[PDB]
């Protein structure tokens, strides 16, 4: 699993 | 959280953080490790013991060998930004892998703060096994989901909402404080969570 931070 | 509680959660940090070859910024990268250390200590201990690292970078997170396959990928929610891996400064979930430097709001992300909100993806679905997708939170998030901005990301995404609520919790006592007043079912589901 890969999740970016708030654009 | 007193004196000893701080310096065992930067010990166990010292077996969870990677720090990169070459030349980086020494200080910074430890003031990255300080502010990880106000996270509960049974998540950073949960991390050790899955062999967890948090790698701390010097360049871009698609220089990495592990996260090549990402070039030219547009991350989960940032459609339409016209980033793609290749700009986005920390990545959180399966590993965890940040820039150094680029901790704060604005730089590259509008996270509150970047190494927070990566790590507590990791936490939510290494530690936690997915909780950010559960029933119980599914129907906070469907409640309070929006009232921390960025609302097409973090109202959409529960895992999202999830890290950023996580890292308005551990950042400092502003930002906690923040959360209870915004989010106060959220708030209250992180209290529980950490007993
Ligand atoms: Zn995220």
């Amino acid at each position: 699993e890969v999740n970016a931070p708030v654009p | 959280m007193d004196s000893t509680t701080i310096q065992q959660n930067k010990d166990t940090l010292s077996q969870i953080v990677v720090f990169p070859t070459g030349n980086y910024d020494k200080n910074e990268a430890n003031a990255m490790v300080n502010r990880l250390a106000n996270i509960d200590g049974k998540y950073l201990n949960a991390l050790k013991q899955n062999n967890l690292k948090i790698k701390l970078l010097s360049g871009k997170l698609t220089d990495e060998k592990e996260y090549a396959y990402l070039k030219g990928v547009v991350p989960k929610g940032w459609e339409g930004t016209g980033k793609t891996w290749d700009d986005v400064p920390g990545l959180g979930g399966s590993t965890v892998a940040l820039r150094i430097g680029f901790s704060n709001k604005g730089k590259g992300h509008d996270a509150i703060n970047l190494e927070l909100h990566a790590t507590a993806h990791a936490i939510d679905h290494i530690v936690l096994n997915d909780i950010s997708k559960s029933a119980q939170f599914k129907q906070i998030f469907a409640k309070e989901g929006r009232s921390l901005g960025n609302v097409n990301f973090l109202g959409v995404y529960p895992e999202e909402f999830f890290a950023e609520s996580f890292a308005y919790y551990y950042l400092n006592q502003d930002t906690n404080s923040k959360l209870k007043s915004a989010c106060p079912q959220t708030y209250s589901f992180l209290q529980n969570l950490a007993k």
